[PDB]
This record gives C-alpha cells, structure tokens and sequence, in this order.
C-alpha cells in the first residue's frame, strides 16, 4: 500500500495537492503512477496516467508530478465537481499494483473544525463477559475525513480495531467512532492504551490506563 | 583509461558509450563500454545472462573475452530528489544481439490501438528514468559500469 | 470508461462460493488484459488480480493467493472472478475493469464495469448492552458524559432512547460500525451536568427488533 492523507481541502478556486507516498520499489521505480477519482457507488475514473499525463476529457486544471518516492495530484481552481475520492496507485513490479488508502477531497463550505474526542475504557461488566473493548468517540469535526490509530505503550495496534466512515451531524460537521476489541488478559498486560485522531495535518490523543 | 574511468558524467545504458587498475566488481571472462546501472542490474552484465539491461540496453555474448568493472557511484549520480536523467529501455519487440546499442523513442503499442507517435495509455514510451536518489538501498543505488573488450 | 456490464447483486453465507461474471459488452477481450478491484464498505480500493485475454496470463494479489481463480471465455467475450469461502469482510463491491493491451495494463486500467455488490450475510444476532459508566473525576460545577455501547449484533437497525424519551437534549447516538466480523456495534452518549450523577437515574433504552429483544440499561458512576 501507498501513503496517502486522508483529507485534503480548500475553498472554490484553491489549488489543492495530495501526496502519495510510496517506496523505491514502485513510485521511484517506475513513471506509472495515475490517479483515480471515485465516488462510492460509481466506478473509479482515470484523472492522470503515467504521472502527469491527462486524459483527453480531463480539465487542464488536473497536473500530476513525482520527486523520488513521493506523487502528488494538484487540482487548480477547485470545482464542486472535483469532490470526491481520490486513490493514487503504482506498478509495483511484478505485474501488479499497490494503491493508496484513498485521499476526500473536499471543497469547503465552512471552515475548518477540528474534532473533540472521548475515550472510554471497558466497563467491569463487558471484562466479565471475557471481551474488552476500548471507545473513542470522534464529533464536530470538518471536513469529513480522518485517520485513527490506536496504540499500546507506544506500540501501534492494528489487531481488533474497527473505525467508522464519519457521516454528518445536524450541524453540517461530521462524526465518528473507532473501537479497540482486546481480550481481558492483553487489556491488562498494558500499562497504557491511546486513540489519535488526526485532521488536517493536527491530532488529537486520548488515553486511558488499566491502573488509573 | 583516464578518459573513460575518470570521467565526470556517464551514459546511460540504452545509450552506452563505445571508447593494472586492480590496485565494487572487477570480473574477467576468459582472460571499453561506458554506461550508468543500478546495482542490482550489474549481475545482468555477464554473459548468458537476462533480465531488462541484458535483453533491452546491453548484451553480452556468452562467448565474451573480457572483464567487466563497476563501483558505486551514488556519490556522483544521485540527486535528493532522484536524478531523471538516467533511463533504461523498459520495452522492446525483441532482445538486442551482443555488443547492440538502441537509442530509439518510437513507442512502444502494447494494444490493438495504433500510437502514431504520442505516449498513451496503452502507447509506452520505451525508456524509463531511474531517478537515482542518495539515500535509496545500495541495491537501488547507481553504478558506473566499464565493460573491457 | 464505464462499458463492461457486470452480473447482479449476490447474497451468500460464510463458507461459500462467488463467482461475477463481466461481459464485454461490444469488444472481443481478446485483445483486452482485465482487472479485478473491490470495495468494502468504509474501505479504500484493493487490486485483486488480473487475467490476460490475449494469451491467459495472470496474477493474483498476495491476500487472495490461493483464493480467487480468473477466467476469460473469448468466444462469449465475458470475464470471471471466482472467489471462495467467502468471509464477512468479503463484503464489498467488486468491478472489473479492463483495458486494450497484449500485456500487463501497466498504467491501470480504463474500462469499467458497474460493479458486482456481494454480501456475505451473518446470523441474526442480538446486541449486548454495557455501560460507559462517566468519569470518576465527575465533580458538581462540570459536565459529564455517559453512554450506553450496544456491541456485535445483526443486522440494522437498532434504537437508543434514554430514560424512555424523556431525555433528548445532550444525546448523540454515533452511527454502528460494520466490524470485519459482519456485525455491527454502536454507542450512544448524552451529555450531563455531574451535579446530578448521584441524584438523577439515568438509563438508556435499546430496541433491536430483528433478534426481538429490548434492553434497559442503567449507567451508574464509577
Ligand atoms: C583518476 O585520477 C586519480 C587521481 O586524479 C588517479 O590516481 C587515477 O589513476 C585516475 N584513474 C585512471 C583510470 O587514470
Ligand atoms: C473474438 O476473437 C476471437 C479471435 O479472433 C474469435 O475466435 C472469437 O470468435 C471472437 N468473438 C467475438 C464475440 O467476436
């Protein structure tokens, strides 16, 4: 997989850019990165190929580069119409490919708000039941796109976490949620656990201890 | 040899330049060609050998009389950024006979769709860039490669 | 590019078989490599593999080595994806897409099929209910929040009221997450002044009419 952010934004008429990136392996290897644009329920569409190259069809404000391990996608003149997903992928070598995790792309309505997170710890009555699970609770947050990652004593954890798509709130901003499952035993043999959420480049962490 | 060892900027293997230093690989083969590789694609420059730089840039013969020298040149042509100035063929409709050069840009139809000159989806160009960067593993990172004929 | 036609929506079971047909709708593949890419709900795209029409060769992705099989009938012009022992996080949408080339579709690929939704449906299962209990640092002059997490049921919908409606200012019920599992969990949280945890009850209310069970759920302090 390629690195992308998960949120990217600006106002109408901005430019944006959205990195991607990728090892010597694939993005520096090779000059076949291209772009796709994706709305869920529709089919992805090719917005750049080989790294800068357009499509004919493609508004000229559309200009891909790349510089070592690194492509990136800028999108002059923001248009409503250029909402949307976008994935950035590779030839990866061996005839195959390797994508980002995909980048929203959005064109803001209102400014910028960063989220308010709340971490809940299991209750005694779930450690009974011989489960554990960790809350994190994410709100108020624009645009709508962020990434969570859990960890235990600085340890990144990527087993048992579950993480919604954030969907909007009353107030036009977004919410989410992301769970961390752990069995009794693992919950206890960690002195700390930490949700972090980040948005737009800043993040947020929250921890809770066994002990404390 | 000072001329072709010592020299400030190398060719690029498609492009490979034609022209007791035992005091990274000084093989001979029974017993001068200038051009720029990574260095995982030095062991492609012996004989009876395959892969992208045999077939498509440099070829040997399996009966080659000669020896075969390179070191790291990362130091010299290696750009932070990635140094683009340094390609290899990528495509080809056939492999090259030992000791051919191509230095052609035709592109490369890889479908049923004529190119008619211009990079397109399905259009290669048939040279890809290196973009040989400092800090790449030593596998990845450039070398100078002389072939002594 | 979307030209492909791809064939319905499938239901199965944990443990079966998927096969999707993508018919070519007007070309020949024989001069098309095809591509297979999936979706699955709140996730980013993933290459499953491609299949040469032109000479058969292919190449699967390293998670589904062993588990997907590729084939193209030319004669017909149609491509498939067979994918077995179906998971619940095999649930995705899955496209094929394909492009004019005698080789590897080294830039990707430009035609695209509608998408093929597959479901690996779960047992009806119903929720449990445990208590966010609110902090135990909750002190008069502060807010407080508390919630209810309503864990691996199946399927949507699932209710959340609190103290039977009588509350409604402060609740945020978050939308449930579909775990890889197939199940889905939820949290609903209200927001409180902590002067009232030790006077006022404060109890959340849970209806999940597919399993037929309700829960109320007390949340004392900790
Ligand atoms: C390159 O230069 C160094 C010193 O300038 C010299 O010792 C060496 O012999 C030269 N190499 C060749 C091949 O002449
Ligand atoms: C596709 O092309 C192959 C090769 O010429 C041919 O045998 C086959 O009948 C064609 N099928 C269709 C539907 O055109």
């Amino acid at each position: 997989a390629l690195t992308q952010p998960p949120s990217a934004s600006g106002s109408p008429g901005q430019s944006v850019t959205i990195s991607c990136t990728g090892t010597s392996s694939d993005l520096g290897a090779y000059h076949f990165v291209t772009w796709y644009q994706h709305y869920p329920g529709k089919a992805p569409k090719v917005m750049i190929y080989g790294v800068r190259k357009r499509p004919s069809g493609v508004p000229d404000r559309f200009s891909g580069s790349k510089s070592g391990n690194t492509a990136s996608l800028t999108v002059s003149g923001l248009q409503d119409e250029d909402e949307a997903d976008y994935y950035c992928s590779s030839y990866a070598g061996n005839n195959d490919f390797v994508f980002g995790g995909g980048t929203k792309l959005t064109v803001l309505g209102q400014p910028k708000a960063a989220p308010s997170v709340t971490l809940f710890p299991p209750s005694s009555e779930e450690l009974q039941a011989n489960k554990a699970t960790l809350v994190c609770l994410i709100s108020d947050f624009y645009p709508g796109a962020v990434t969570v990652a859990w960890k235990a004593d600085s340890s990144p954890v990527k087993a048992g976490v579950e993480t919604t798509t954030p969907s909007k709130q009353s107030n036009n901003k977004y919410a989410a949620s992301s769970y961390l499952s752990l069995t009794p035993e693992q919950w206890k043999s960690h002195r700390s656990y930490s949700c972090q959420v980040t948005h737009e480049g800043s993040t947020v962490e929250k921890t809770v201890a066994p002990t404390e | 040899f000072g001329e072709v060892f010592n020299a400030t900027r190398f060719a690029s293997v498609y492009a490979w330049n034609r022209k007791v230093l035992y005091n990274s690989t000084f093989k001979c083969y029974g017993v001068a060609d200038s051009f720029v590789i990574r260095g995982d694609e030095v062991r492609q420059i012996a004989p009876g050998q395959t892969g992208k730089i045999a077939d498509y840039n440099y070829k040997l013969p399996d009966d080659f009389t000669g020896c075969v020298i390179a070191w790291n040149s990362n130091n010299l042509d290696s750009k932070v950024g990635g140094n683009y100035n340094y390609l290899y063929r990528l495509f080809r409709k056939s492999n090259l006979k030992p000791f051919e050069r191509d230095i052609s840009t035709e592109i490369y139809q890889a479908g049923s769709t004529p190119c008619n000159g211009v990079e397109g989806f399905n259009c290669y160009f048939p040279l890809q860039s290196y973009g040989f960067q400092p800090t790449n593993g030593v596998g990845y990172q450039p070398y100078r490669v002389v072939v002594l004929s | 590019q979307v030209q492909l036609v791809q064939s319905e929506a499938e239901v199965k079971e944990p443990g079966a078989s998927v096969e999707v047909s993508c018919k070519a709708s007007g070309y020949n593949f024989t001069n098309f490599a095809i591509s297979w890419v999936r979706q699955a709900p709140g996730q980013g795209l993933e290459w499953m593999g491609w299949i040469s029409g032109y000479n058969g060769d292919t190449n699967s992705a390293q998670k589904f080595l062993g588990r997907v099989t590729m084939t193209t009938d030319t004669s017909t012009t149609t491509a498939y994806m067979e994918l077995r022992s179906l998971r619940s996080d095999d649930t995705a949408v899955y496209y094929c897409a394909g492009s004019d080339n005698y080789g590897f579709p080294y830039n990707g690929m430009d035609v695209w099929g509608q998408g093929t939704t597959v479901t690996v449906f779960n047992q009806i299962k119903p929720p449990s209910v445990f208590p966010l209990a609110p902090s135990s640092k909750s002190t008069s002059g502060g807010t407080a929040a508390l919630g209810c997490l309503v864990k691996d049921y199946f399927p949507e919908p699932v209710t959340v009221s609190w103290n039977s409606g009588a509350l409604t200012s402060g609740v945020h019920t978050f939308p449930a997450v579909l775990q890889s599992s197939g199940l889905y969990s939820l949290s609903s949280v209200v927001t409180v002044p902590s002067s009232s945890l030790g006077t006022q009850t404060y109890i959340c209310n849970v209806n999940h009419k597919p399993s037929n069970t309700k829960v109320d759920k007390k949340v004392e302090p900790k």
